[PDB]
RNA sequence: AUCCGACUGUUUAAUUAAAACAUAGCAUUGUGAAAAGCCACAACUGGUAUUAACACAAUGUGAUUUCUGCCCAGUGCUUUG
RNA sequence: AGAGGUGAAAUUCUUAGAUUUUCUGGAGACGAACAACUGCGAAAGCAUUUGUCUAAAAUACUUCCAUUAAUCAAGAACGAAAGUUAAGGGAGUGAAGACGAUCAGAUACCGUCGUAAUCUUAACCAUAAACUAUGCCGACUAGGUGUUGGAUGAAAGUGCUUCCUUCAGUACCUUAUGAGAAAUCAAAGUCUUUGGGUUCU
């Protein structure tokens, strides 16, 4: 997996991944075009 | 255009005034094809007086001289004061503005009050206990 | 940039008048038709100026023109209006006044609104300040100018259903109709609302204008 | 208000009056012509019903369909069981007929 | 005597899962397990056999219904708008 | 302490009475206690209104009216001199 | 009495059974369809799908209670021509 | 070619067309003018049209019953705004927050943005200058001017208005060998000439 590995648990990169990634790549957030809580 | 001899060209003119500036617009009596537009605020530099009777003055000397270049000899008017929300009194551009259109040489066909009244009332600015000063 | 060309426009012959006055537009273009920007604009005219007689200086008419022969447009019927100052100056302190709305349908297949305004009167033997009316009384005269509008409205036609407008005839038969109930003042229609059109017909918007 | 009639002039019947209320009963009493009037509620399931109304055609008595339910019509009456249909032999001092 | 004061029906979960969410449960079982008029043979007798199924124990009608209830109210204002029309 | 009979509004019978905005600042008053104000005014004075004549059509011109009804808070009233503070027995006087 | 995990459940066959994994609850992202979202295949063709937003797919946190502050300069993602 | 906004300005929007005018669609809240020392409700509250349910007075009565009543610890129903839970909705206003100004400082008054909230459905909470700062029932005591809803009796009428009398709401003015410390009061009067009934502090 993308997310694995690491002494913490975390992931360490960016998670909104874009449209154009490979299939083994896209497994974050897929293209998000905003992200955090809805405030409408 | 080609008018006959002893008949006028009508146009309507949309006074706007609102304590802050003093708009003259002038359409054909459909409301489409503007003609021309001076706004007031074209005419001094200080970001006050742009409400003042001198620069509605000299506004609407500018819409007379073009007026005339283009062959329009008449003119309706159509008056506004802003008043949506806020206030429902024109400012104090509109009877210079009226008067040096008057004393342009123009003439006057018909007045009219349009301010948009409602009977609905969203609610006003500065909520209870209003604007303090 | 100004190269542009004037046009006339003209009035159905209901109106005395007929020429009313002059519009501009852009030349014509590469699919620019020049008069898919003319038709389907809406000319507003005081109808003092539209029968040359200052008795009727409120009573804004709407004419919105259809059909264009080579420099004219033709510009039939489309609205009313009552002049906002004339309306302000209706509203008196101790009076009331009745108000309804209806929806109708001539045998043209027009479909339209039409709401009327009217006040209370004095019956001048009262000696007393105010003219109030009770609840039952405002609808049971509600009722009245409803059924009045509806039958005079769906009866005959269009076009004279726009003459029937001129002198007010409507205003005169509710005033008429309402006084056992309680006197009334000047009746007015204030506003006509068109509401759908049936279909676009050349011949009879040119049979309106001989 | 028709249903506050209907229903004021049915006590009259039960105080002063004889029916029996039941479906057999019904179809026993137009069979020898001793019916005056019957009531069907409205929720009286279909097939019930035509032959009601065809057995009272032939007899010649009147049918009156009730605006209540199983529960209202039962109600109506004096009773805590649903009816669904009724028959009136002997009018008394009301004038339901009329 | 009265067994329990709050919890009533709920009384089966022990301690478990948190007091609200047993609230909420508690609330839509009422609904799941209550008795509805059958308005075609008149008795108060129609369960729910499965997840929106509904069968009366008397005349052995199925009506399609709710998942928690015999009806809901975005229905009832459809069905009472065509009607009216 | 209580100096007027009626609290300083007209209100009786009546439990809640809804509010309006105040014309000059915005501030909310019960519409009982605002003071009303009906003004007729006109578009011009009458020195441009004659000019406006003579460069008119018709040969018979009437300039038209303005209709405002504006209203006011206390302290935005008194400070602009709609109303003024009287004495203890003038403030009885009504009309 | 203190620490950790809310609980029942699962795990390194043969040195580690735990505070690790799972879980209900909470939040975010993509997609109106055989010219769509995510994924398989050399090519032809397939899976979800006997499906259709109260659905399918991709992530994070981890019962209940009470809360979830400030920063869009950097790196990512995304919108207009 | 500027527009906003202010005491004066800044922040802000704008040739990728702002502001301004004209037309066509959708959305959420709101119901101006009429509108008052006017109406209804136990209070909180209640204002666009039409329909269907549902109660409540007041008046008229040569209808029925015949003491069935007044006030009420415990107990019960309802209860503005804010606030809490869940699902919706989400234009305007806008606790928090971020900026721009004034100021010695300004975490404020002014200005530009703006999150919860404000609206609907289902549940909680039980508080306000929730004020007429005046508990409820009954009797008596003074003149005038009005106004909202009935009824009786008389005149100007194109079975309708004006006047008179009377009952029930509701205000105002004048004056009290009446009362108060006074302001003032038609009850806050009929109290050392002190007791009609009753609950709360
Ligand atoms: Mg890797
Ligand atoms: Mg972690
Ligand atoms: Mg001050
Ligand atoms: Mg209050
Ligand atoms: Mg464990
Ligand atoms: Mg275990
Ligand atoms: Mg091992
Ligand atoms: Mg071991
Ligand atoms: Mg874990
Ligand atoms: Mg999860
Ligand atoms: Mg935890
Ligand atoms: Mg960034
Ligand atoms: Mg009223
Ligand atoms: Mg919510
Ligand atoms: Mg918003
Ligand atoms: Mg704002
Ligand atoms: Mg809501
Ligand atoms: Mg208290
Ligand atoms: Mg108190
Ligand atoms: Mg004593
Ligand atoms: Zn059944």
């Amino acid at each position: 997996h993308p997310h694995g590995g690491g002494n913490h648990q975390h992931i360490g990169h960016p998670s909104t991944v874009s449209r154009s990634a490979p299939a083994g790549q896209k497994v974050g957030l897929i293209a998000a075009r905003r992200t955090g809580l809805l405030r409408g | 255009p080609q008018p006959k001899e002893g008949e006028l060209v009508f146009g309507v003119a949309h006074i706007f005034a609102s304590f802050n500036d003093t708009f003259i617009h002038v359409t054909d009596l459909s409301g489409r094809e503007t003609l021309v537009r001076i706004t007031g605020g074209m005419k001094v530099k200080a970001d006050r007086d742009e409400s003042s009777p001198y620069a509605a003055m000299m506004a609407a000397q500018d819409v007379a001289a073009r007026l005339k270049e283009l062959g329009v000899t008449a003119i309706h008017i159509k008056l506004r004061a802003s008043g949506g929300t806020k206030s429902k009194t024109p400012g104090p551009g509109a009877q210079s503005a009226l008067r040096a259109l008057a004393r342009s040489g123009l003439k006057i066909g018909r007045i009219e009050d349009v301010t948009p009244i409602p009977t609905d009332s969203t609610r006003k600015k500065s909520g209870r206990r209003g604007r303090r000063l | 940039f100004t190269k542009k060309e004037w046009y006339d426009l003209k009035a159905p012959k209901m109106f005395l008048v007929r020429n009313f006055g002059k519009t501009l537009v852009t030349k014509t273009i590469g699919k620019k038709l020049a008069t898919d920007s003319l038709k389907g604009r809406i000319y507003e005219v005081n109808l003092a100026d539209l029968n040359n007689d200052e008795d009727q200086a409120h009573k804004k008419i709407k004419l919105s023109c259809d059909h264009i022969i080579n420099r004219d447009c033709y510009t039939d019927f489309c609205g009313l209006s009552i002049t906002r100052d004339k309306l302000c100056s209706l509203i008196r302190k101790g009076y009331t006044l009745i108000e309804g709305h209806t929806d109708v349908k001539t045998l043209d297949n027009y479909h339209l609104r039409m709401f009327c305004i009217a006040f209370t009167k004095k019956r001048q033997n009262q000696t007393k300040s105010t003219c109030y009316a009770q609840t039952s009384q405002i609808k049971k005269i509600r009722k009245k100018m409803v059924d009045i509008m509806t039958a005079e409205a769906s009866k005959v036609l269009l076009k004279d259903l726009v003459k029937k407008f001129i002198p007010e005839s409507i205003g005169k038969e509710i005033e008429k109709q309402c006084k056992k109930i309680y006197p009334l003042q000047n009746v007015l229609i204030r506003k006509v609302k068109i509401l759908k059109r049936p279909k676009l017909d050349i011949s009879k918007l040119m049979e309106l204008h001989t | 208000s028709a249903g506050d009639n209907i229903n004021a002039k049915l006590q009259l019947v039960m105080k002063s009056g004889k029916y029996q209320f039941g479906r057999k009963s019904c179809l026993k009493a137009l069979r020898t012509g001793k019916g005056k009037l019957v009531i069907v509620s409205s929720n009286c399931p279909s097939i019930q019903r035509s032959v009601i109304e065809y057995y009272a055609m032939l007899s010649k008595c009147g049918v009156h369909d009730y605006h209540g339910d199983n529960n209202d019509l039962g109600t109506a009456c004096g009773k805590l069981f649903r009816i669904s249909c009724l028959v009136i032999t002997d009018v008394g001092d009301s004038d339901i007929i009329k | 005597s009265r067994r329990t004061k709050k919890v009533g029906l709920t009384g089966k979960y022990g301690t478990r899962y948190g007091s609200s969410l047993r609230k909420q449960i508690k609330k839509i079982e009422l609904m799941q397990h209550a008795k509805y008029l059958c308005t075609f043979c008149g008795k108060t007798a129609t369960k729910r056999t499965c997840v929106g199924i509904w069968k009366c124990k008397k005349c052995k009608r199925k009506v399609c219904g709710g998942a928690w209830s015999l009806t809901t109210p975005a229905a009832v204002a459809a069905k009472s708008t065509i009607i009216r029309l | 302490p209580k100096k007027r009979r009626n609290g300083g509004r007209s209100k009786h019978n009546r439990g809640h009475v809804n509010p309006l905005r105040c014309s000059n600042c915005g501030r909310c008053v019960p519409k009982d206690k605002a003071i009303k104000r009906f003004n007729i005014r006109n578009i011009v004075d009458t020195s441009a209104q004659r000019d406006i004549k003579e460069a008119s059509v018709y040969s018979t011109f009437q300039l038209p009216k303005l209709y405002i009804k504006q209203c006011y808070c206390v302290s935005c009233a008194i400070h602009s001199r709609f109303v003024r503070v009287r004495s203890r027995e003038q403030r009885r006087v009504r009309k």
